[PDB]
Formats: structure tokens, sequence, C-alpha cells
RNA sequence: UUUCUCGU
């Protein structure tokens, strides 16, 4: 019974490339419609098309680039820099490094300043 | 009429809108901030800011400030200035150094009668007697200039405070005008307002009464750390391991504060920001000192940034608000010159400093977080914090949420196999594949590495029937509370002053008011529950089975600012009284029946928690992340995905679902005194309420404290995604907002590799994996909440590593004083929250001596310099306390008042004494009884001034101080009442007018009273029989001779009058009671006489307990040869009692008991104790042996084969107490009519039925096995876990000696308080002699040994009189179990 | 290998039978309970039908 | 044999509970405020219906 | 050996109606009496399963 | 002085 068995790897295609598109699926939350005035339904689609909604400003968000990157599954910078081996330091935490670590050079243990 | 109460400690929220208002007002513009607060405050102001501004020196300030001679400025500029006082002058000052100098000698007095006793019982080695506090007073004799410093701010502060409060209590609307107490200042103090004023330095401000409270309390705060150190410091200098564990010369401290002030002034109320992070920062130092390189470093340099952002962040948002402004001349050049980081900076490097590079030091710096301060929470700025996080959309991958739902249902499988040994019932049995299939016919569950993501997928999609059940009765313990709510949509502007509100609102109101009911018209949970009249107690159950919580016309969210909350934001919200009921139930079901399979919830210590959890290579990690913002980051399509599960599992439409179901389409609002939203012309609700800063709509996300649970457990299923995608083990320990992560995982280590730089990998790869998967399911956690870690694991704010733990002593015990944890200004409740705020100094730090002046300094302060200034009544305790003292002093031989006043505070408080806390609790937590303790206690003080040795038991003397005490304790009147209902209210109780009445016995009555006119039906009847049923439930079982008080107290448990007088006593609580229903916050006259005349009651008891002629006039006194203190003990209780026999109550106490020996002998018979650790000084340092938790023995009972989960938990517990009522009233004549009667009273079952599912026990004694809820369930040591690690412990000689006299038979003694005694002894030693010994011996005195054989019960329960308890509070009873409920108990 | 092949399109269809439920719970939102069909996508309880019941014999 | 048949008569169930959804999920999303009075009603009937078969038998 | 090949084959075809429900339900929900009465017809047939399953136990308790 | 305020 071969024919039978050819005839069901069509089915099984089919159902394998159903389970991808279940996989690719996207769902986003049911956010206040835009200028407020009612509730946006909990709206599902295809996952590239709500990348485009999203760079169309379709839906509202405050996080665009890295929805963007998460939707698409690849590393973003912002992820990098908060999962970074080694994290640098802003000038300000600079320059705090550099007095914290640093001989008191000007002394200034007073209150009368600042 | 009615008085005015102001509290002494802020206990609540400085709030910015409020001081925005007043200032504002004042002023005449804008002061703190350019929002709608200042405009309505100008434009229609309220009465008390009529009345503050309106006095003749508050319009000569304006005019002065008006003619530009003072300019305005901040609460931070003046709580700056005041902490650098730099005004005071020879007098007041040599005034302040005697003051402190005779409170440190008396305390040193007083703790020498203490230490006299530990040392003489202990056999180690003019008023003080004792060498060591000789020494230790004559160290303490100059207190340094920083401490009288502290010290004098804080008395005239203080001064300042009571002063306003007794005024205030005189007559109503006062405003104290002070500038003299304060050198140079000036303040025009008010319950609504504080205005100060600086004739020196030219500047004024507009401050509140919380700001002037929180002032008060930072000056306390410094004063209790300075304090704290300087005993340390001074007991470290005579013995290195006697005091702290800390070290501190506080010349450091003191900078750091005056430091921390200039910080705070030069940032200004945004400055609080900056000091939120000095408790990461000390974490940073701990992290820099034990972690590896990797660790420490990267948490140092992202805490760099995350300050120095906070101050950028701090700088922009002061620089924007100032901006249009009054205050806009007041910005400090140098936060634009940048010269802060100079001043921060320095700020660091003495946090560095103080720490000393000393673990220790660093863990107990953590009460600067608390010291500081606490800002003004602007409302408006936080809310719309919250909004722009909420109100935004989140987009997950329909995997993603089928991955959290497959593992929330995996958690569910899990814990139902594991709990009732069968998977649940399911709709969806078809879903399955074969194998899953299969799994479910064999009821069993594969492990997470056998499972995989397809088995997560296929698992989502799942329906169940019903396992768990809806409690039909509403819970009446559950819904009353003391708390607020909100009122409705329609009423929500009734929380807003009538001024604030416009003229077209103000009539809506009106209009609406004669509308709506008296019930949902409050705002308090008492007053709705009890004014709501049609209130049906089959309510909650319909509402919820009907959803009419959903789409309600009426519901609408108000949320206020936190309490005495340093983290900016973090605003909680109150709702409506009938989705509180349904939110409080969601909760309450989540936790009773879901979190059993969650364990790592953490429900709950910490240093057991943290135990239990302590409890080619593998490599391991640690991640602590914060949770406090996660609430806001649960759409419906994350949280509902799981909450679809515990629906279905109750069996109930949008149960644990109604937050994202109700609160999308309901607008929150913000509700304060002076924070109203704008609103218009002919607009009158909120739904068409334009929204601006004060208010929003269309949520989108969770509220703080709702759901919690249901969100933790949510979490715990991510992380056991996050296990399963990663293929390591979690050992996760949430709990409240702080997450602590335990990641293990084996690798092959490559070669030329340590330990070392592979956890850091695991790390990384975990917190990028945990990142990713938190990202797809929509929280957007940053650095700033997460880090890792290797060896370090904190939670609940706490420091240790390698088990041994490092307190926050100094942080628990920093406000403490005269009127602490109090209500109306209680003496009694004061001395108790004084008493148990300082031991945490002994319990966690391991000084006895620090705790025990410290709280000795209190105590003294409390009684002689605090008494006279009472706020209710003026001098009348302190009158009393003279008397007492008076009587005392002729009672027994002592030469001065002071001596008198030192027995009365070394004296136990249990005979209306002044000592809160006994000597056992300086060994052992928990006691069996508390009446011999307090008389063990009472003969170890009066060893003082009655010379004994206390190693030779009790010989005869021929001081008769002693045996006069005891004598006059035996002998007395008996006046029995209400003898059985009062043993089953406390089964310790002495009656018969010989001990100190609570507050709630006295406030019953009048709580009764109040109750009985009330439109609620329940609570009136309950109310109105409540006489007859105290009268009636006196009287059952008075038939019975051996009268047992535990079994008593399960009568009275099983009995619905425990909920009843549960409600009760949680009324008498409250501030006012008769003013309840009257709508005013103003307590009244009864209350406050009846406090006072119970007050006076309670502080002249040692003149009834003790009468100067000793009651019988003869020479036959007690006579102390071969006495026994359990004996004497018992024979008080009996004749207190009136009782012929009082049984199972009456245990040894094992101080008295258990005699100390450090070398053995001929004969040990004694409980053998070493330490393993090899080393003089073993504290802080973890040893090889288990910590001694110290539970109780284990009762043997035979759980009964039936569904468990069909019966609620209010039904399982009675079915729990009926089993343990025929454990210990087997032997009853009436027995089967009792209990027949009584299960078909309470229960839906007769107890033939019920027998069946009672666990019947197999233990044959009651008196060593018994679960009561008044019995103690653990025994620990007064030392910390970590501390008994150190020794090793054996019992055998006193097993042999116990078998040969009086074998095979139960005794009263319990041995887990002997262990406990043993260890927090040798750690006593330890501290005393600077070494700990190498090996001690406990040898028992036989004479207090008693054999509690479980007796046979003659007598017959009044059936009459139960029926009658029953049918009267019939509106008590849990769900009787019906037919249709108990036939499924049997199936499978 | 019929048998096999036959198992493993009962694995797939039961993942569709997951995810399509998980959409069909998540779809609901308080846009369903505020029209009121979220009772219809979800489906009638066992609280619900007993207070059905109980208004029958009432 | 009789395994494929039961395995077969297993997959209508499914493909059947499949329909199922994907039909709650059609008439739940479309139609704009226009079936959502459809399956109000329907639920109205659906209640009035099983509360008369309640009492029938 | 054709009952199992007509089995087939109406499964084939219910799958492939299925993923035209799926194409038509992205397609509407990014941008009917028939199907809103089945569906009614799934959740009364459920309820219906669900409130027998309960009044078995009610019989049980009636004995 | 819409019960000064006081959530889970």
């Amino acid at each position: 019974n071969d024919n039978i068995t050819a005839r069901l790897d069509r089915i099984d295609e089919k159902l394998s490339e159903i389970l991808g598109m279940l996989h690719t699926l996207v769902v986003a939350s049911a956010g206040p419609t835009s200028a407020r005035d009612g509730i946006r339904d909990a709206m599902v689609g295809l996952r590239e098309e709500m990348i485009e909604k999203i760079r169309t400003e379709a839906l509202m968000t405050n996080d665009r680039l890295e929805a963007m990157a998460r939707l698409r599954n690849e590393e973003s910078e912002k992820m990098a820099k908060d999962t970074s081996d080694e994290v640098s330091l802003n000038p300000t935490s600079e320059k705090l490094n550099n007095l914290l670590e640093g001989n008191d050079s000007d002394n200034d243990l007073s209150l009368e300043d600042f | 009429a009615n008085v005015y109460l102001t509290d002494s400690y802020l206990k609540g929220v400085i709030s910015f809108s409020e001081c925005n208002a007043l200032g504002s007002y004042i002023f005449n513009g804008p002061y703190l901030k350019n929002d709608y607060t200042n405009l309505i405050s100008r434009q229609n102001p309220l009465i008390e800011h009529m009345n503050l501004k309106k006095l003749n020196i508050t319009q000569s300030l304006i005019s002065k400030y008006h003619k530009g001679e003072i300019k305005l400025e901040e609460p931070t500029y003046f709580q700056s200035l005041l902490m650098t006082y730099k005004s005071m002058t020879s007098s007041e000052q040599i005034a302040t150094t005697n003051l402190l100098k005779k409170i440190i000698r008396r305390a040193i007095e007083i703790s020498d009668v203490k230490v006299y006793a530990i040392l003489n019982k202990l056999g180690l080695k003019d008023t003080i007697k004792t060498t060591l506090l000789k020494k230790l007073m004559c160290s303490m004799q100059h207190p340094p200039s920083w401490l009288i410093h502290w010290f004098n701010l804080y008395t005239k502060l203080n001064n300042i405070l009571t002063q306003y409060r007794s005024n205030e209590v005189k007559n109503h609307g006062f405003t104290l005008i002070d500038n003299q107490t304060l050198s140079g200042f000036q303040f025009i103090l008010n319950q609504y307002g504080c205005i100060v004023y600086h004739k020196e330095l030219k500047r004024i401000t507009v401050t509140t009464y919380n700001q002037f409270l929180t002032w008060k309390d930072i000056s306390l705060s410094r004063l209790n750390v300075c304090l704290i150190t300087w005993i340390s410091n001074c007991l470290n200098t005579l013995n290195k391991s006697l005091g702290l564990r800390c070290g501190f010369n506080n010349v450091i401290l003191t900078q750091l504060f005056l430091y921390g002030d200039c910080i705070l002034k030069l940032f200004h109320n945004e400055g609080f920001y900056i000091i939120k992070e000095v408790e990461g920062f000390i974490m940073s130092l701990i992290l820099n000192i034990t972690e590896e390189d990797q660790f420490r470093k990267r948490f140092y340099n992202s805490m760099l940034n995350n300050i120095t952002d906070a101050a950028n962040k701090a700088q922009k948002n002061l620089l924007s608000r100032v901006c249009h402004t009054l205050l806009d001349k007041t910005v400090s050049d140098n936060i634009i010159n940048g010269r802060w980081i100079i001043l921060l900076s320095k700020f660091l490097k003495l946090i560095k400093l103080a720490g000393d590079n000393n673990l220790n030091n660093l863990s107990e710096l953590y009460f600067l977080f608390r010291i500081f301060g606490h800002p003004m929470v602007d409302e408006r700025q936080a809310m719309d914090a919250v909004k722009i996080n909420c109100n935004e959309t989140k987009f997950y991958l329909l995997s993603s949420l089928s991955m959290l739902r497959g593992a929330f249902i995996y958690r569910i499988i899990k814990g139902f196999v594991n709990n009732y040994n069968r998977w649940p019932t399911l709709r969806n049995a078809i879903v399955l594949p074969l194998r899953w299939l299969t799994y479910y016919k064999l009821n069993t569950y594969p492990s997470l590495l056998e499972l995989t993501e397809r088995d997560l997928i296929v698992l989502s999609g799942l329906r169940f029937y019903r396992e768990f059940r809806l409690p039909k009765k509403v819970d009446l313990e559950m819904i009353i509370n003391d708390k607020a709510i909100s009122p409705p949509k329609n009423l929500i502007w009734t929380s807003f002053p009538r001024n604030y509100m416009p003229s077209h609102i103000q009539n809506y109101i009106e209009h609406e008011k004669l509308k709506f009911s008296e019930s949902d018209k409050s705002r308090r949970v008492l007053e709705y529950y009890l004014r709501d009249n049609k209130f049906n107690e089959c309510d909650l159950y319909n509402c919820v089975v009907n959803q009419s919580y959903l789409n309600n016309p009426n519901h609408v969210v108000s949320l206020t600012g936190k309490e005495r909350e340093l983290s900016v934001g973090r605003m909680f919200a109150m709702q409506p009284g009938m989705f509180r009921q349904v939110q409080i139930l969601a909760e309450k079901m989540i936790a009773e029946n879901i979190l059993q399979f969650f364990p790592e919830s953490l429900t709950r210590e910490l240093q057991k928690i943290l135990e239990l959890k302590a409890g080619n290579y593998i490599s391991k990690c640690s991640i602590i992340t914060d949770l406090s913002k996660f609430n806001q980051a649960f759409r419906y399509e994350t949280s509902c995905i799981c909450s679809d599960v515990l629906d279905e599992l109750h069996g109930v439409q949008s149960l644990f679902s109604w937050l994202h179901l109700t609160i999308p389409h309901v607008t929150i609002i913000c509700t304060y005194r002076h924070a109203p939203p704008y609103i218009g012309d002919h607009i009158v609700d909120l739904n068409n309420v334009d929204e601006q800063s004060g208010l929003y709509r269309y949520h989108m996300g969770g509220i703080e404290g709702w759901c919690q649970k249901l969100w933790t457990i949510e979490a715990i299923s991510l992380l056991d995604l996050i296990s399963l995608k990663g293929k390591f083990s979690i050992t996760a320990l949430i709990n409240g907002d702080n997450q602590s992560i335990d990641i293990s995982k084996p690798i092959r280590l490559m070669e030329g590799q340590t330990h070392a730089q592979a956890d850091y990998l695991l790390a990384l790869n975990s917190l990028k994996l945990l990142y990713k998967e938190y990202a797809g399911i929509g929280h957007k956690l940053k650095g700033t909440e997460t880090y890792i870690s290797r060896d370090m694991q904190f939670m609940s704010k706490t420091i240790q590593h390698n088990g041994v733990y490092y307190p926050a002593s100094i942080k628990k015990v920093l406000r403490v004083g005269p009127w602490i944890n109090t209500i109306l200004d209680d003496f009694k409740v004061s001395l108790e929250s004084i008493g148990s705020l300082t031991q945490e100094l002994e319990y966690r730090g391991e000084s006895l001596l620090c705790s025990l002046i410290f709280r000795n300094v209190w105590l003294y302060n409390q009684i002689a310099l605090q008494l006279k200034n009472h706020a209710l009544c003026n001098n009348k305790l302190y009158l009393d306390i003279l008397k007492v003292l008076k009587h005392l002093k002729t009672f027994f031989n002592l030469d001065n008042i002071d001596t008198a006043l030192t027995l009365y505070m070394n004296l136990p408080m249990l005979f209306g004494g002044g000592d809160p806390n006994l000597l056992y609790r300086s060994f052992y937590r928990r006691t069996p009884d508390f009446l011999t303790e307090a008389i063990v206690h009472s003969v170890f003080i009066l060893s003082y001034y009655t010379n004994h040795d206390l190693k030779d038991k009790l010989q005869d003397l021929s001081d008769d101080r002693l045996n006069k005490f005891l004598t006059c304790i035996i002998t007395f009147d008996k006046n029995p009442n209400a003898e059985f209902v009062t043993l089953m209210r406390d089964p310790q109780a002495l009656g018969s007018e010989r001990q100190a009445k609570i507050t709630s016995e006295i406030n019953r009555l009048a709580v009764t009273e109040v109750l009985s006119t009330a439109p609620n039906k329940i609570f009136s009847k309950s109310a109105q029989h409540y006489t007859t049923t105290e009268i009636d439930l006196n009287d059952i079982m008075q038939n019975i001779e051996p009268t047992y008080p535990h079994g008593l107290r399960v009568v009275y448990e099983s009995l619905p009058f425990y909920k009843a007088e549960k409600i009760v006593n949680l009324i008498s609580g409250t501030k006012s009671i008769t003013n309840i229903l009257e709508k005013t916050s103003a307590i009244d006259l009864t209350d406050i006489d009846r406090a006072t005349e119970m007050m006076r009651k309670n502080i002249t008891l040692l003149i009834r307990i003790l009468p100067l002629d000793c009651n019988r006039d003869k020479r036959e006194i007690l006579s102390m040869e071969n006495l026994s203190i359990t004996e004497l003990s018992k024979y008080v209780r009996e004749r207190s009692w009136s009782l012929s026999n009082i049984v199972g109550v009456t245990s040894p106490s094992i101080m008295y008991t258990m005699d100390i020996k450090y070398t053995t002998s001929t004969i040990s018979s004694g409980i053998i104790i070493e330490k393993y650790n090899v080393n003089s000084l073993t504290r802080g340092e973890r040893g090889p042996t288990k910590p001694w938790v110290g539970s109780s023995t284990q009762e043997k009972k035979t759980m009964p084969v039936y569904n468990r989960q069909v019966l609620t938990k209010k039904q399982r517990d009675q079915i729990d107490l009926l089993a343990k009522l025929d454990w210990v009233y087997a032997s009853i004549d009436n027995k089967d009519e009792f209990m027949e009667e009584l299960s078909i009273g309470t229960l839906g079952l007769t107890y033939e039925k019920a027998k069946k599912l009672f666990p019947q026990y197999l233990s044959v004694n009651y008196l060593h096995r018994l679960t009561v809820s008044s019995r103690p369930c653990e025994f620990p040591a007064s030392i910390p876990a970590y501390r008994t690690t150190n020794y090793h412990f054996d019992t055998s000689p006193i097993n042999r000696i116990l078998t040969e006299k009086y074998g095979d038979e139960d005794i009263d003694i319990v041995f887990q308080n002997c262990i406990s005694f043993g260890l927090s002894l040798m750690s006593v030693v330890e501290q005393f002699t600077n070494v700990c010994p190498n090996r001690i011996i406990l040898i028992p005195k036989l004479n207090e040994i008693h054999l509690m054989k479980p007796p046979i019960f003659t007598g017959d329960v009044d059936i009459h009189k139960l029926k009658q308890v029953i049918q009267k509070q019939h509106m008590f009873l849990p769900d009787k179990i019906s037919l249709t409920q108990y036939v499924e108990l049997f199936l499978s | 290998n019929i048998t096999a092949r036959l198992d493993r399109i009962d694995e797939k269809l039961s993942e569709i039978l997951g995810m399509l439920h998980t959409l069909v719970v998540a779809s609901a939102g308080p846009t369903s309970a505020r029209d009121g069909i979220r009772d219809a996508m979800v489906g009638l309880r066992e609280e619900m039908i007993e207070k059905i019941r109980t208004e029958a014999l009432m």
C-alpha cells in the first residue's frame, strides 16, 4: 500500500507548513486605540506583516528597534549592552571612578562648599 | 466632645501635593511645582490653610518674604539646617550632657541587676555590683560631642512634638509657635502644616506635619545609631567578643550623615534618587570583597553607571520642575557647575571608609537607607510613569505564549500528581498524543530533562473540570480589615475637599449621595460592611458566579502615595468594596489551592529559608533581579492564559482574570486630599473627564498587591521554561519584589581553566537567555534591576555567604523611642514594642549587653523622663508610677526610690512590672508557659538584693525579701469570673485580677455595644447575643473535673464564636470605638477615659499583687526548703482560677531547672554540648552540624483515604479540630451525643459519617503531642541558625536517668528548649569570657520534674448550652458539607 | 513505519490543538468581556451550570 | 488492522476541535461590533433552551 | 481497503479548509452565520456533557 | 475642615 503513503506525504507536508505558520504567527496585546476612546482588539497576524505595521506606525509602541529585533529573532545592540561581558562607563561614571580611585588632590573635605 | 490625637511617628506619607498647595496659598504663587494643585489652592483654599495663613506671625512672615528680607527655601534645605544645628549654647549643652550622663548611668545600674543574675546563675567568676559593669560605667563617663549633639537635637524636636500633641489634645485647632526651643529657629507647626523660619539665615519654607515627624524620626534614628555604636565600642574596648560584630569610630558616621544631608540639600527633593543607591553601593563593596574578579568589576561599573544616570535624571527633573515656580532662584550653582561630582565622590569614599573592608560593617550599614529620610512623593509624576509603562502595546510570539501556558499546565499536573496521586480531571483527553495519553492513564509525570518543547506546546491546549471549590459563605475574617476603600465612580469626588471641587461637581455629589446606600458611601472597610444592612452572607459567591464585577458602571480605581517609602513612585491603589472582595477572594484561593504547587513562592525565618535553600565539573551561578515594576508588564495575553487554568480548576469564569477584564474599562484617577484633577464644566463622570497627568484610562496592566501570587506562579513557570530551554537546574527563591536565582549546570571543563571563568560564562549565557524570554513574554527588565553573582545569596535585604549570616540589627532597631507601635499612646504596648525591637540586636548581631543596655536606656527614658509628658492625661501615669515605687520601697528594704525604680524596671511585666522581655528570651524564644518563667525571672532579679548562690538551688536564707515575695504571690483572695471562657480565650490566663489586662478585654464590651446598633444584621445579632453566648460558652464545660486549657481552646476554636470574637478583637484595636459609625476621625472621651483608667489600673498592679502586709498576718511564710517552682506556679494558677486541678499548661522553667557545669565529674547526667570548631571566637564562623531548628515533637496521625480537594480549607480545618477533640476528649460520658450534635450543627454530616473523615491519632498522650494554636510549635534558640551549627548535643544520660526514675512515661519538660538553652548559654558564656567553652553539660534538678500522664475526664458537657451558643452564633459557621459535596469523597 | 508516521502526524495535530487553544484563550481580552462574548469563547463552566440547574429546579 | 482505524477515529475529533477553535476565532475577530450582538443573543437563546431542556426530563 | 483512503481524503479536505480558515483569520485580523451557529453548537454540547457529568454525581447522591 | 490620610 505505497499509494496511500505517497498520497499522505502531501497532507504530512502541508501539516508541517501549517505548523511552521503557527510557529511564525505573532499576537499583539489589546491596547488602547488611537486617540484613546475605546479598546483595540488583541489582533493576530503574520510576523513580518506586523514588523511592517510597527515600522509604519500602525500601532503605537514605546519600543520600536528592540521590538523589531526580537520579532525577527536577531541580537540587538541594546540587548548586547545589557548582557555585555564587560560594561563600560558613561563620562560621568568615568569621572566618578577617577575621583573615587584617585588620591584626594583638592582634599575638599569641607561642608561649606557645594 | 471628640479629641484628635496625632501620632508622634509619621507612619504615613510625606505628600508633595499638600506641601505644594499649602506653600502656594501662603506665598500667593506656585511653590513646589506648576500643577493644578497650586492653582486650586490659591483659588479656593482649605479652611485649615486659611487658619494657618491668617495667624499674625504667619502674616508677618509672609510680609517679610514679600519685602525680600527672607527668601523661600525647601523642606530639604531646612532638614540639612536642622541636622547641622550649629546653634547650641553652653548652658543647654551642659544640661543635655548631664541628662545623657544620668540616662546612661541609670541604664547601666538597671543592667547591673540583670547581668549579676546572669553571672551568678552561670557560675562564671555600691550602685554597681559587677566589675564588668563597673568598668563599663567608668569607660562610658563622658559622651562625645557628636552623641551629645544628636541627643540634644532629638530632645528638642521631641519636646516640640509632645508640647504640640498635648495642646492639640487639650483643645482643637491648635497651632504651636516655638521660636525658643530651638535657638535661632521658628516653628508654626500644626497638624495641617508646619512653617519653619530661620531668622539668622533669612530663610522660610512650608512643610507638613508628616515632614516634621520625619525630621524628628531622622534625629531619633541617628541618636539610636550613635548610642548603639558607642555602647558596642565601649564594650569591645574591655572585651573584644562582648560587644557587637561591627566597629565604628562614629566621626565617620557623623560626617557621612552631614554629607548625605548636604547631597539632599544640593539636589533638593530629587536628591533621594541619588540617596536610593546607598544600599546598592554597599552591596557593590560587598561583592568587591567576596565575589570573583569578573563579577565585582561588572557590578561596580554597572552601578557607577546607575548612580551617575540617576544623578543626571535628578538634576534634569529638578531643573524642569523649578523653572516656572517661586523656587526658580533657589537652585545651587554647583548643580549647574557639575561640582556635585566631588561631593558625591566624598560621600561614597566616606561610606567605603565606614565599611572599612569589613563584612559586618558593610552588612549593618543598611540603616543609611532609612536615616536620610523619605521623599515627598509626587502623585502626578509617578502616575505619568506608570501610564507610560502600562499604556503600551506588547507583541508576543504565539509560540512563547503557548510555551508559558504549557509550563503552567505542567506545574499544575506535577503538583496534582505529587499531592493527590492523580492527574486532574480534564475535558480534552483526545488532544493528547499516544505518549501523553499513556502518561495521563498511568498517573505519573515526566521530568524536565525528559520533557521537551514539543511537550510544552502540546500541554498548552487542555481544559479541566472542577477540583477545587468556591466557599459559598463569604469569609468575614477575610473581608474585614481596618484598611480603607474607594467610593464608586459617581462618588469618587467625595475623596477630595469640597473647596477643591467645582460648584457643579458639588451639586452632583449632593444629588447623587441620596441615590447611593449608606454602606458604599463610606471610605473604610469596617464602615462599608457594618452599614451594609442588605448584606447577604452568600453575596460574594453570587457576584463571582454571575460575573457582576464585569462591566460594572460604578467601578473606579484610586491610587494614593505609599507610606514610609524612599523608593520614588510605588503608588499603591484602592478599589471599591465589592471588587476588593473579589480580588481578595481570588488571592486567597490562589494561596490556599495553587500555591502548594509552587513551593518557591516563599509565603513566609529568612535565615531558615536560606538554610533549607542552602540545604567533569558542575558550574553554579546566582542571579538576583527586582520585580517591583514587574507587575506592569502583564497584559491579558500573558497573565490570563495561565489564569484560565485556575478558572477551569475552580470551574469559575473570570474569577482570577478579573484584572485584565474590568481594569481596562475603568478610569485610573489620582486620589488625595490635595491632588484634584481639572474637571471643567458639565462633566460629572470620569469616563467623560478628559485625561491629564492626574488621571488616565485603559490601563493594560496589573496593580501592585493585586494578583502578586498569580504573577509569582506565572514567573515560576517562566523560569521552568527557561531551565528547559537552557538545559540547567534552577533553585528560585522568589519572594515579594526580590527574586533570587541559583543556576547549576554540569560542564566539560576545557584544559587550563579553574572553576572561575566558567561560572562567569554560564552567568552570561543564562542572563542572555533570561533576558530573551522576558523580552518575548513582555517584560523589559534592564541592567538596573538584575545582577549576577557566584557565592553570594541575597534576599529580603539580607547579607550572608559561606553559611555565616551578617545581620541588619541596627536598621531593625532604628526607630525606638517613647511611644512606638502604640495606639492612644498606650504605655504597656510601648514597653512591649521597645523590648521586642531591642531584642533584635542580640537575636541577630549576637550581643547580649548591647541590646540589653539599649533597651534599658530607652525604657528608663520612657518611664522617668517621658511619662510626665503623656499626651492624653498629663501626669496620672507618673503619679501612679511614683506610688508603685514607694510601695515597692516599703515592701522591700530598698534604701532609695532610685533602687525602687531599678527593681521595678527589672521586675517582670507579668505582675505589673517594667521588664517586657524576661530572662528566658535571652536563651530560648518560645516557652510552654509564661507564669513559671516570670516567677524564675523575679527570683533571679531579687537575687541581686538578696545574696543567693544560684548554684545551690535555693537553700533558705536569713533575708526574707524573696520569701515575702513568694508568700504574697501564693496568698491572695480568689475572685473567679467567666473562668472557663477566659481559659479558652487565653489558656495561660491567671484571672481573679492577678494579671495585667490587655486592651482587648476592656474594649470588648464597648465593641459589643457599638456593633449591636449597626445596620448589618449579621454583626447586629452577633453583638446582641454576644453576652448570652459568652455565658453559655463559659458554662458549657464547667462539669469536667480535670480542666484542660488547651482542649478548651480547641473547643472554642471549633465553635463558631471564634470567628465572631476574632472580628471583635480586630475592631477593638481601632483608634476609636463608638465613633466608627460617626464619620469622624476623632477619638471619643469615652475611649479616652476608658483607656486612661485601664492604663492606670495596669500601672497600679504591683500594689494589688504585693500587698504590704503580705495578706495573712502571721510568721508562717512560704518555706523555701525543697521548693519546686513548677509546683509553685501550678498552685498559683489553680488558686487564682479557683479550680481543683489544672493540667497540661504547667511546664518547668528550663533555665532554673537546668544547672551549668563546664567540666565533667564522676557522674554526668547532663546534656553534653561541645563545639566542633576548635577556636576561641566561634561567633561569625559556621560549623559542620545541621542548624538547630528546635521543632516540637511530631504527632502521629493517620491520613484517611478520601478526596481532599473537594473540601474547602475551612471545612478541612474544622474536621481537623473535631479530630483533635476526639483525641483529647475520648473519655467523656456525654461524648457520643456531644460530638453527634456538634457535627450536625457545624458540618452537614453526622458523627458516624464524619468519623471516617477524622484523621485518628496514634499518640496516646495528648499532653505531649497536641497541636493547639495556643501552644508553641517550634522552640529555637536565641542565637541565629548559623551559630547553632557550631555545636553538638546529646541527651543520653538524661534519657538514662529519666528512664531509671519514673520511666516509660511522658514528662512535662520539653527537650527542644533544653537544647536551645544549652546552645544560647554556650554563646553567652563565649560573650562574657571571650572564649567559647570546650564542652558544657547541663545537670537538671529533679524536684521540678513532673509526670504529666493523660487524665481521664469525668463530667458532662452541657448539650443545651452548646446548642444555644451554636444557634445564636449561626451566622459564623463554615460551609456545611452538603450531600452533593460529600458523596464524591469516596470515588476515584 | 505507517504506525510511527501516523503517530507523528498525531503529535503535530496535538501541537495545532495546543496553539489554537492558547490563541483562543489569549484572544478574549477585555474586549470580549465588555461585549459579553468571553463565556461563548472559552466555554460554560460548572458554577454557571449549577446556577442554571438551580434556577430551573426552583 | 484496528490500530489505524482507532488512530483515524481520534484524528477526526482532533480535526473537529481544530475546526471549532477556528470557528470561534473567526466569529470573534471579524465583524467589528456587528456579530457581537449575534453571539450575545445566541447565548441568550442557548441559556433559555438549556434551562428548558433541564426542566424537561 | 478504500475506507482508509476515503477517511484520508475527508481529513485532507478538513485540513485544507482549516488552512483556509487560518488564512482568512489572519487576513481579517490584519485588515459568518453558519460559523457562529456551529460554534454555538460546539459550546452547547460541551456544556451538555459537563452538565451530564455533574448529574452523574447528583444521581450518585440520590441513592 | 465631602470621616485629615492611611493599598494587597
